[PDB]
Order: structure tokens, then sequence, then C-alpha cells
């Protein structure tokens, strides 16, 4: 048991299907595991495959090809809560547990009605202090990182206003520079 | 049931000693200690096939374990080094080939001095009138700045009750000085509500940051207040205008 | 080549007398011991020099930790089995697991447990089920049959891992395991009985009979270990002209009298 | 509990030759439980110089092992095997015969 590969990152659309592949090489095998790990959370067990074949359990399926040294985890009808790292692991002849680096899965919300816009919010005690919000953009839209190191820019973030069946993308920026305008702050 | 790992967060000075607890009530024979570092994945430190025995993983150097009982598997840092900055997961499994159950992890930072530890400053930014008029929705933003280590829990509280709906927090606190290895951190979060809900002056919005820092038995001889574990919050009332 | 086998045996004893291990594990390729672990040494050690020479310290370090785990499991299984039966005092739990590689290329595999030296559980790796002698066994079989992942693990281990280990150990020990030592055979008279006696032979499978005039009521001495890796055995009787016949590794021998 | 009393067989490694350095074998088999004590005797005396194979187990769950010592048979000398086990009120002795 020596090597294990799975892709770093995958992005699929809410409602759709995603297949996370894992290749392994080893002389000796006591099974292949998939685990799910949510950000800031513990991994939990999804699947064990040791013979050739397919196992299903709700929306999740795990496949193993012994001769090809190949498993996949298949996730159907993707929900936003499926955003997580997926860890592929295998046991060698001595029951050593060999861990892949993990695949980060990003679920893209299906934004039917884009309304891309950059807003400026005032601090709630001092006027001076100001953050910029880039909200309501398409899920294909890419938030590039700062080129000024006195300007901070967050990753894209999905919020879900549940009681309204409404989801929106969001990115935040801020700076102490007075020459800072929320306009032309995300391009 | 499950695996109970403590503490969830921990800061240490270089050379300080630390024991992480891990207990399972599932009569599992196997218990494990892993560190998780960006890009590497899961690295076994030590494991124990049963009470009465323990054995090295791939990275045992700097660590110690005991398996006195089936239930407990402590991990000891004998002399904390910067390189032991990591997230530690304890785990149990019934057999060598049976699935692992994980503890909820320990976020551990080791710093040269505890004078590099600062609590967050927190501020709420009120929704843009332009957002409100264009979309009939109101996005509050919370900013936590100037904190070290990156050991925080950010929650939103609406008329004194925690909310999850309408909330998006950055997965990762961002470095204010990416160059510096002792760089303090910032974290953003948004709470979006309807414009009428923001406009109702009866509604109360609190951004809350639980920071993990020093304890009461940590020595502290600096001018500024002891950067102890504490909550720093910021708040806004709804405004008709 | 001929059929070969890897078997591992486990023995546990509850409240065992002083000196006597709580738990022993020994592995065999055919009749040859290869490995040993117990509760007193707490170490997996080779039992053949061609095992000790071809397997590094980390192999023994790792199986030490595994056999500590298995010792603990066995102790717990055995206390559970005893309370199910309301048995007090010292009682026995035994397991045999292994696989065979036949002349044809075909394989077998098997896993059974005994309680106080009686059949208790026998695994069927093809129907992925457990046979139980009684109802206490049935109860345990049901729990085990509820865990499909474990049943599939065992099947895989018997059909793939066990055979892989057998092939690796045969290579390491081929000079011993695949040698032939033909029998030295002689006839001694006694009381008026004739004794066909064979010794210095390996492997232990041998056939011995007696015949008047080439036409076929005989005492058989069992096949016993001689203590040097070879084996010995005899056949006896009390017409006119008699002859002893011996067959071993595909060679027939005849001694006339 | 069914218990099986040991079968005890005593013999030389090679055909016995007075004054030729042989090996004396006592094979104890088909017993249950595992707890067994075995001595080899020279003229009724316990031989200290006595190797044994470690314990072994059968398909039928009964146990077996081999006790042996380097020895040199003589006309006068007389060799035996003394086994105690829980199926035996008194240790069982089986003497060697040369033939
Ligand atoms: C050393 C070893 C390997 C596999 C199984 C066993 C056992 O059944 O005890 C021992």
């Amino acid at each position: 048991g020596q090597n294990i590969d799975q892709p770093t990152e995958m992005t699929a659309t809410e409602g759709a299907i995603v297949q996370i592949n894992c290749t392994y090489q080893t002389s000796g095998f006591n099974g292949l595991f998939w685990y799910q790990q949510h950000a800031g959370e513990a991994p939990t067990f999804l699947s064990y495959n040791v013979l050739d074949g397919l196992e299903e359990k709700g929306r999740f399926s795990s496949f193993l090809s012994r001769s090809k040294g190949y498993s996949y985890l298949l996730l159907k009808e993707l929900q936003m809560k499926d955003s997580a790292s997926y860890l592929c692991a295998f046991l060698d002849s001595n029951y050593q547990l060999i861990w892949g680096a993990g695949t980060k899965l990003i679920i893209k919300p299906d934004i039917q009605n884009p309304d891309p816009a950059v807003y400026q919010l005032r601090d709630s005690k001092s006027s001076d202090k100001s953050v910029c919000l880039f909200t309501d953009f398409d899920s294909q839209t890419n938030v590039s990182q700062s080129k000024d190191s006195d300007v901070y820019i967050t990753d894209k973030c999905v919020l879900d206003m549940r009681s309204m069946d409404f989801k929106s993308n969001s990115a935040v920026a801020w700076s102490n520079k007075s020459d800072f305008a929320c306009a032309n702050a995300f391009n | 049931a499950g695996v109970t790992q403590t503490p969830k967060f921990q800061v240490l000075k270089t050379g300080q000693s630390m024991t992480l607890q891990c207990a399972q009530d599932m009569n599992h024979n196997y218990m494990y200690w892993y560190r998780q570092d960006p890009g590497m994945g899961l690295r076994l430190i030590y494991y124990s096939a049963s009470e009465g025995t323990t054995d090295k993983g791939e990275v045992p150097n700097g660590y110690n374990v005991s398996r006195s009982t089936t239930e407990d598997f402590p991990l000891r840092l004998l002399s904390a080094a910067p390189s032991q900055t990591s997230v530690y997961f304890c785990a149990s499994s019934n057999r060598e080939y049976s699935p692992l159950h994980f503890g909820n992890g320990t976020r551990l930072t080791v710093t040269e001095d505890l004078n590099k530890v600062f609590p967050p400053e927190v501020a709420v930014f009120e929704p843009s009138e332009a957002e409100i008029s264009h979309t009939q929705k109101a996005t509050l933003v919370c900013l936590a700045t100037g904190f070290y280590p990156d050991h925080v829990e950010l929650s939103w509280w609406v008329n004194g009750k925690e909310v999850h709906s309408g909330v998006c927090t950055d997965p990762q606190p961002l470095k204010e000085q990416p160059a510096l290895n002792d760089s303090r951190y910032a974290l953003s979060s948004r709470l979006r509500v309807s414009a009428t809900f923001w406009q109702d002056p009866r509604n109360h919005f609190r951004c809350q940051v639980q920071f993990y820092g020093l304890s009461e038995n940590d020595e502290w001889t600096q001018d500024r207040a002891k950067p102890v574990t504490q909550i720093v919050s910021a708040e806004a009332w709804g405004r008709a205008d | 080549m001929r059929t070969h086998s890897l078997r591992y045996f486990r023995l546990g004893v509850s409240d065992p007398i002083h000196g006597v291990p709580e738990f022993i594990s020994v592995g065999y390729v055919d009749s040859h011991p290869i490995t040993t672990y117990d509760s007193v040494t707490r170490q997996k050690e080779p039992r053949a020099p061609w095992m000790a020479e071809n397997l590094a310290p980390d192999h023994w370090e790792r199986y030490t930790q595994l056999l500590r785990g298995w010792q603990q499991m066995f102790k717990v299984e055995l206390k559970r089995l005893q309370r199910h039966y309301n048995h007090s005092g010292s009682h026995t739990y035994q397991r045999m697991i292994g696989c065979e590689l036949l002349e044809d290329g075909s394989t077998t595999g098997f896993l059974q447990y005994a309680y106080d030296g009686q059949d208790f559980l026998i695994f069927n790796k093809d129907t992925l089920s457990w046979l139980a002698v009684d109802n206490v066994a049935h109860t345990i079989k049901q729990a085990w049959e509820a865990n499909q992942h474990e049943l599939l693990y065992q099947k895989n281990w018997l059909e793939e891992e066990c055979i892989a280990w057998l092939k690796r150990f045969l290579e390491y020990g081929k000079d011993t395991l695949q040698r032939t030592e033909p029998p030295l055979v002689r006839v001694n008279r006694k009381e008026t009985a004739l004794f066909c006696k064979a010794h210095g032979f390996y492997p232990p499978e041998i056939y011995m009979t007696w015949m008047k005039n080439g036409e076929e009521e005989i005492d058989y001495g069992d096949i016993l270990p001689s203590g040097d890796g070879t084996y010995q055995a005899w056949a006896s009787i009390e017409s006119n002209l008699y002859s002893c016949h011996v067959e071993h590794s595909g060679v027939h021998m005849v001694l006339q009298v | 509990m069914i218990q099986r009393t040991p079968k005890i067989q005593v013999y030389s490694r090679h055909p016995a030759e007075n004054g030729k350095s042989n090996f004396l074998n006592c094979y104890v088999s088909g017993f249950h439980p595992s707890d067994i004590e075995v001595d080899l005797l020279k003229n009724g005396e316990r031989i200290e110089k006595v190797e044994h194979s470690d314990l072994s187990f059968s398909k039928d769950w009964s146990f077996y092992l081999l006790y042996y010592t380097e020895f040199t048979p003589t006309e006068k000398d007389e060799y035996a095997c003394r086994v105690n086990h829980v199926t035996l009120s008194q240790p069982k002795i089986v003497k060697w015969d040369r033939d």
C-alpha cells in the first residue's frame, strides 16, 4: 500500500450529480473507505467497499474496481449541505489506514435571477469605518483576490434565507485607506 | 455516545506542556491521534490496538500517549514547538478494519510568546439603503479584526436568540499581514433579512465572537488586559429610516 | 507443486492456572509452525528461520500490536459467551482461520470457532453466513450476519489476502516446504507378527499396506513426528508369501519376505 | 464439558542402537483441555535436559505436542513418559520399548 489520488476540488450545481474519483496502488487490500468532513467538523464514515461492485444509501453511492485500483463516491440531487471535503482511504495487508489528501466539493446555488451589485455599509457607531458588499451575483462569477495588501477581500459565500426559498452569493471587502471606494473594488 | 475530545481550542507558548483528552463509551479497542495540515491530509501520530499497549504512527516525534483504559487515550505535547500548530483529531474503531469515529478536533496554535495573543475587535455594519430600495432585503455585515490565534466562533443573535437562516460566515479567518507568521486575523459574516424586518425598530441584531485565549492561571505581566477566553459582540437596532 | 495451507489457531482460557497463558496464537504453513504470539511474551515471534530472515522488524512490531488487540477481543468474546451460558470457572474459546492452494490452482478458505473444544460457529464464505450448533451461537451469528461490511471483509481476506500470504511464505520456505524425503522402509518379525516400518519421510502423507501373493486385517501405527522435520509409521500382520507396499509422493515401494 | 484424555506414544527418532546417540520422543495428542504436564524418565528419574515443541491444535479442536531429549540407549537403561492431565486421577506412565 503506497499511493492514493483524488482531485483537490470539484464544483457542481445544487440539484445535479457529482462523482468524486479515487485511484489507489497497493499490493494488499482490506477495503476502501469514503469519509465526509464538513469545514470546522470531524470526518464521519460514508462507505466501505472491498469486493468489486456498487453500494447505495439514500443519495450516496460507492463503487470499487479491484483490477483498476479505482473507487468513486456518487452524490445525487446535491444539496448545499453536501459542501464538504470527501476523504478516500484504504487498508493495506497490515491494516495500515492510507488517507488521500481529500476532495473539497463546492455546491453552486442555482441563481435563476442574478442582480449583481456592489453596496457600501456604514459602521453602526463610527461613520468613518466602511465595508463593501458585492451580492446577488451569478454562481459562475469569480471574486479575484486583492492586489493592494491594505485592501482585504473575502471568498464568495452562499447564504440561504430559508423561510423565503431564496439563496444569494456575497463577498465582503474593506480597507483603512481613505482613497477606498466600494466601486471598482471587486474587478 | 461517540468520542469526546477536549479542549476544542488551545494556545501554547513554545516549551509549554499540553495533554489533549479523548474518551469513548463504545468499548472500541482501537484509538488514534491524527494531525491535519493543509495539503498533507491525515497524519497518524500514535494509535493503540487495546488498553495496555500503544505504538507510533508516521509522526510520533514530540508526542506521547497512554492507554490505561479502553475508554481513554490522552495525547501529550512534552515541549510545544511552532511546528505542532495544527488541528488534532482523536478517533476510535471497534477493530483494525472497522470504521473510525472521530472526536470534534482540537485547534492548537503554538506561539513564541503569549504577548502575540489579542482578542477580536468586532463591529456591525448596517445594510445599504440602496440594497434595501433595489432588492427589498437588508444585509448586515460583521467584522472581527486584530485577533490571534485564529480560534473563534462567530454567531448571530436576533432578539436574543441565535439564528442560522440568512447567515454566511467565511470558512477561514484571513491574515491581516500575510507575510508575518504571527499575523493577527480577520473574519467576516453576513446576516440577510427582509427590508421590513430590518426597518422594524423592535428587532435587535448582535454579532457575537467567542474568542479562545489565555486562562486565569496563565501568568500575565503586560500593560494591556490579559487576553483571556471571552465574548466580544457588536449590535444594531432595526431602523425605520 | 502439491496442495499447501496457511492456518492460524487461537486459544483462550478464562481464569487460567499460574504459568498457563490466557491467550495463544500460532500460524502454520502445512505442518510447519511459522509464528507465535501469547499473553505472557506479548510479542509476535517467528517459529521458522526462513520466516525470521525474510520479514523485517516492522512486520513483527506491527503484528505484535495486532495480536495484543486480538487477545483483548478474545477475552471479551469469551466472558460474553460464558455469561450467555451462565458458565463459571475456566472455559475455552478456539478459532481456526486459513486457506488452501490446491494442485489445480483452485483455493479453499475456512473460519470456525469452538467453545470448550466443541464446534460452535462455522463460517460459509460463499453464502456469507454462519452455522450455529445451538441457540447461543445463533444469537452471535445474527449480530455478525447483520454486519455485511465485515462478512465481505472476511470473504475477501480468505479468498485474496490469505492466499497472497500463503504464496509469499511458500517462496520464503520453499526449500523446506516443497522438498521430498523418501521413506527408509524395513521389515522386523515379532509376537509371529511382521512389521513394515518407515522413517525419515516428508511430507507426512504416506500409504502402507500388506499383501499375500499380490492379494489384499492390519494394525496401523499412526504417522508420528520424528522431531527433525521427518516422520515415521508402521503397519503389521500375523497362506505363505507376504510383501509390504508403500506409496509416498507418487513413488510405490515393495518389500518381499 | 467433554474432556479428552491424552494419547501418549513413546519412540526414538532413529532406529534404536545401544550406545548410538538417538533422540527420545513422547508425543501427547487428542487431549482437551490444554493444561498438560509431561516428564521423560530415565530409570524412574525426571530428565532435566528435556526440550518440547510448543503446544499445537487439531482440526477437531484437540491439542498435541512433542517432548524429546537427546539420549543414548543401553541394555540396562529404561526410558518412559509421565503425563498428568485433568482426565487422570494419577499421572499416566508409558515406557519406551526398543524392539
Ligand atoms: C499472526 C496472525 C495473523 C493472522 C491471524 C492470526 C490469528 O488468527 O491469530 C494471527
